[PDB]
RNA sequence: GAAGAGUUUGAUCAUGGCUCAGAUUGAACGCUGGCGGCAGGCCUAACACAUGCAAGUCGAGCGGAUGAAGGGAGCUUGCUCCUGGAUUCAGCGGCAGACGGGUGAGUAAUGCCUAGGAAUCUGCCUGGUAGUGGGGGAUAACGUCCGGAAACGGGCGCUAAUACCGCAUACGUCCUGAGGGAGAAAGUGGGGGAUCUUCGGACCUCACGCUAUCAGAUGAGCCUAGGUCGGAUUAGCUAGUUGGUGGGGUAAAGGCCUACCAAGGCGACGAUCCGUAACUGGUCUGAGAGGAUGAUCAGUCACACUGGAACUGAGACACGGUCCAGACUCCUACGGGAGGCAGCAGUGGGGAAUAUUGGACAAUGGGCGAAAGCCUGAUCCAGCCAUGCCGCGUGUCUUUAAGUUGGGAGGAAGGGCAGUAAGUUAAUACCUUGCUGUUUUGACGUUACCAACAGAAUAAGCACCGGCUAACUUCGUGCCAGCAGCCGCGGUAAUACGAAGGGUGCAAGCGUUAAUCGGAAUUACUGGGCGUAAAGCGCGCGUAGGUGGUUCAGCAAGUUGGAUGUGAAAUCCCCGGGCUCAACCUGGGAACUGCAUCCAAAACUACUGAGCU
RNA sequence: AGGGGGACGGUUACCACGGAGUGAUUCAUGACUGGGGUGAAGUCGUAACAAGGUAGCCGUAGGGGAACCUGCGGCUGGAU
C-alpha cells in the first residue's frame, strides 16, 4: 500500500494545487483584459489596465507559483504592442 | 568553423540547402569514398542561386532541421 | 432474454459479448423470462481469449431487461438494454466481475454473488 | 551536495578506499567527479597509507565541497 | 607474431564441401566429493503473486494532547487541589520521498558513442552584494453530529505558527531600457550588565533559519556533424510535411502550438515500409585484420499491471504519489471498501537450469537534525550451490587442513564530558564554535591468526585404450546384442561391441550434450575465383557513379608532420606493493591505432584557370 | 450597497480507452491434394555410359503408361 509519509502529502499537494490554480488564473485574466484593451484599440483605458496587471504578474512570480522570466516576457509583449497603438 | 558546399535548391525564401561534400576513407575497405552531406543554410537576404558555393556558421537553431546561417558567397 | 431467438448482452466478466436465448427454462410451454429467470443461451460472439467460445450451449441468469421488473408499490424499474450473466452447471457465475447495474430481485440465495460484484 | 567521501573498493574483509569527489546524487562506487588519492587501513610494509594530493584537494574545498565526517580527520593526519 | 589431420579415386592431381585437435560459459546434464580465500548464481514468463520488511525525519519551526520529580498546604502519609516541568507523538508545517534499489519491455534514431555548439534553470553547497519591519484572513488537531460492523467518509463550530495574504521597504534583479513603473522576507533556541518595565519582552550577541541578486561549483535541458540491424520477393514517401511573417507559448532556441502566405521537403551515399535489438567503455576466439558479442563491474538511456494525463515541487509527467480508463485480484456485516514484488527474502508457474520469509547500521554513504542521534533488504556481511577461478589436502615414524583447548591483532573516524586555550564579542562578560591532554563508551561478521593435544584415526574419482594419439592379452557375444566425432567395428582365435584383467589421460573433478570463434584463402580489404570443376548477361547505346593522357601556376578537400584538449574510471599490458603463496587486490605508467581545432608542407589526386597532341 | 478577484458551474477544442463499417498485412490451423527427400527396393522395363546395341545433349513447340519421340533452327560435351 502507501505510507502516511505519502498520505500526508496527498492532502499537502491537492490543497496546494487549489491555491495555485486560483492565483495562476488571477494572472492570466489581467493579461486577457489588456489584450481585450488592444483589441478594442482604446489606449485611453489600455494604459491604466496593464499598470494594474504588472503588480500582479511579478508578485506571483516573486512567490514561486510561476517563474520570474515568464513575467519578463509578458511585460515585454504587451508593451511592444501598446506602443504600436500610435 | 568553416563548412563549404555547393547550392542545389533555392526556391524557398530565406533558406537554402547545399551539398557539403567530402571524401573520406572506408574503414575495412581502404578506398576513400565520397560522402555527401546535405545541410540547410539560412539566408538573411536570399541572394543564393543553384550552383553557387557558400560557407556557413553554426549558431542556435533557426528552424527545425536548420541551425546554420549564411556567412558569405565565396564564389559562383 | 424474454423469449427464444432473443439476443442479449453479457453483463459478467469473461467470454461472450452477445448470447442468444435458445430456451426459456422453468415450465413446459413457458414463453417469457424476466429478471432473475434462467435461460439457455448460445454464444454468438466472444472475445479472443476468454472462458467461453463462440457457438457454445450455456446457461445464463437474466439480470437486466427492457421490459423491466415491477416493485410492490406499483413502481417499475426499466433498463435500456437486455443483458445476462452466464453460469456453469452449479448455476454459479463464470466471470469474476459484473458490469452494469442489477436489481434487488436478484439478491436471493443463489444469485447474491452477482449482486455482491455488481456496481449497482 | 558535492562531497569528498570514502568509497569502498577492494575485497570483502579487504577495504580499500579511493577518496572520491562525488555529487551525493550517485552511488558510493559510481560516477565520481574526481579521484584524488587513495586510502588503505590494512597498510603493512611497503604500502603507502594515503596519496592525498593537496593540489586538487584545495579546489573542491575552494569550489564548495565538504568532508563527510571521517574525511575531515584524514586531513587531520597531516 | 600465424603448425593441421582424416575423408571422393584402382591409383593421381586439381577444384571443392564435410568431420576432427583447441580455447572458451551466467552454464546444464551423468558421475563422485575434503578444505580455504576472492567471486558469481532466472539465460526461460516485462508471468501471477500470500506473508513480513525496502524512506521516516524533526518538539531547538507553531498551536494543542500527558503529568517525571521536587518543594509545601489540609486530611495524616493512602489521596487529590495545586505548584511545576521531565517526557513522549497521532494532527499541521519544513525537507527528503525525482536518491539509493531493480529490470531490459519498448526504441533503427537523436537513444547510445565520439567530437564540438549556446538560447537555460539548479533546493541544500561556496564567495560576496542588499535586507529580516509592520500587519491581516483562514485552517487541522480538538468539539459533536450524520453514514458505516469496521475501514473510512463530510456538516457546522473553535485556535496557532518557520502555513498563507496584502501593506511598508529595492544594492542588484525585470519591463520600458528616454523618463518612469514594478515586486521581497519568519521567526525559533543557547546566552547577556547599564537605562524602559512582568532587566517574561525590548535592545546586545553569536547559532540554525529566511529573502532579493551576482559569480562559481555541482547536476539537469536543448541544437549540429559523424557513425550505429537485417531485407528491393519494400521505390516512392510526405501536408503541419518544408520554409516565410504576425502572434501564441517553453526555465530556455525551435511549425513546438497557431492563423494565413508560398510549393517546397526526404530519398538509390537505400528514403518509406518490414523484421530485429537498449547502447557503450568493453567482452570472447584471433597472428592481426577481424568475427562474434553486451551476465557481475561503470557511464548514458528506458520502464514501473497496461494506457492516457497533469499536479505538487529546485528537480517527475513520480517504482513502496494522486487522477482517469482498462485488464486482473481481494475484503464485505451488500452499507461501502482496498491492492499492484522488473525492492530484498519467498511462493507458485514455466523451464535443461539458478540461492536465505537471514545479522546489524560497527565501517562507507545518503535522508532529515542546533547537536544528540533516527531510519535504509543501498551497504557492510552471513547461510545456500564444486558454478567458475586459485591454493590446499588424502600419509614417507612428522600432524597441515579438519576438530578440541588456551591464546590473538586489524576493521574506531569519533561521540559523551570538564577542564585547557583560542576569536568572532560592545563586554575572549557569557553563550556558541575549532583546537589541545585525560577520562567514559561503541564491532554485524567473532574472527582471521598464534600456540598445545589424540593418532595415519576423517579423504579419489572419472573416462577411454581400432586409429593420426606409440594408454593397446584373453573371457562372454556371433550381420546377434551393440558402440562411434571421421573411417568404420560386429557376419566364430573380436586390439573397434558387452565384463573382468591391466594401463593411461589429470585429478574433487573427469567426461559429453549444447553455443561461440579458430583451423576456414570455406565470402579471400590484408587474402580467392570464372575455356572445360560452381561462375561472362547474347550483346549494345549510355544515367548516377568508379577511375581518368598531357604542362606550368594556384588552392590546401584526401594525403604528411608537429602542437593541444580528450579518448572517463574499470578492464587489459609491464614494473611493482599485499594476502605465508597463487588468484585476488591496488599504486605507478603503458595502452587507448580515435575525434575536431590549430599552424607548417606542396610530389601526387580532386577542384580552379590558361594550355599541349 | 457593492466592486475587483477567486471558487464550484455551463460548453468549446484537444485526446487515451471503447464502438462501427470496410480493407490491408502477418501467424497458426484445414477436409483434401500436388510434387520433394530418404528408405527398403516388389515391378514394367533398358533410359544413359562403347558408334550403349536407334549417337548423346540443349532450347523449344508439339505428341505419347513410364525410364521417353519427331520437326524447325542449334551444339559437338562426335567418331570411322
Amino acid at each position: 500500500a502507501n505510507t502516511p509519509s505519502a498520505k500526508k502529502r496527498a492532502k499537502q499537494a491537492e490543497k496546494r494545487r487549489s491555491h495555485n490554480a486560483s492565483l495562476r488564473s488571477m494572472v492570466r485574466t489581467y493579461i486577457k483584459n489588456v489584450v481585450k484593451a488592444i483589441d478594442a484599440k482604446d489606449l485611453e483605458k489600455a494604459q491604466a489596465a496593464f499598470t494594474a496587471a504588472v503588480p500582479v504578474i511579478d508578485r506571483m512570480a516573486d512567490k514561486g507559483i510561476i517563474h520570474k522570466n515568464k513575467a519578463a516576457r509578458h511585460k515585454s509583449r504587451l508593451s511592444g504592442h501598446i506602443k504600436a497603438l500610435s | 568553423r568553416t563548412l563549404t558546399g555547393r547550392v542545389v535548391s533555392d526556391k524557398m525564401d530565406k533558406t537554402v540547402t547545399v551539398l557539403i561534400e567530402r571524401r573520406v576513407k572506408h574503414p575495412i575497405y581502404g578506398k576513400y569514398v565520397k560522402r555527401s552531406t546535405k545541410l540547410h543554410a539560412h539566408d538573411e537576404s536570399n541572394q543564393c542561386r543553384i550552383g553557387d558555393l557558400v560557407t556557413i556558421r553554426e549558431t542556435r537553431p533557426l528552424a527545425k532541421t536548420k541551425a546554420w546561417t549564411l556567412v558569405d558567397i565565396v564564389e559562383r | 432474454m424474454i423469449q427464444t431467438q432473443s439476443m442479449l448482452d453479457v453483463a459478467d466478466n469473461s467470454g461472450a459479448r452477445r448470447v442468444m436465448c435458445i430456451k426459456v427454462l422453468g415450465g413446459s410451454h413457458r414463453r417469457y423470462a424476466g429478471i432473475g429467470d434462467i435461460i439457455k443461451v448460445t454464444v454468438k460472439e466472444a472475445i479472443p481469449r476468454g472462458k467461453v467460445k463462440k457457438g457454445q450451449v450455456m446457461t445464463a441468469v437474466v439480470v437486466r431487461t427492457k421490459h423491466g421488473v415491477r416493485r410492490t408499490d406499483g413502481s417499475i424499474i426499466r433498463f435500456d438494454g437486455n443483458a445476462a450473466v452466464l453460469l456453469n452447471n452449479k448455476q454459479e457465475p463464470i466471470g469474476t466481475r459484473i458490469f452494469g447495474p442489477v436489481t434487488r430481485e436478484l439478491r436471493t440465495e443463489k444469485f447474491m454473488k452477482i449482486v455482491s460484484l455488481a456496481p449497482e | 551536495m558535492v562531497t569528498i567521501r570514502l568509497a569502498r573498493g577492494g575485497s570483502k574483509k579487504r577495504p580499500f578506499y579511493h577518496l572520491t569527489v562525488t555529487n551525493s546524487r550517485n552511488a558510493r562506487d559510481g560516477r565520481f567527479v574526481e579521484r584524488i588519492g587513495f586510502f588503505n587501513p590494512v597498510a603493512t610494509g611497503g604500502e603507502v597509507r594515503l596519496s592525498v594530493d593537496q593540489e586538487r584537494a584545495t579546489y573542491w574545498l575552494g569550489q564548495g565541497a565538504q568532508p563527510s565526517e571521517r574525511v575531515a580527520q584524514l586531513l587531520k593526519d597531516a
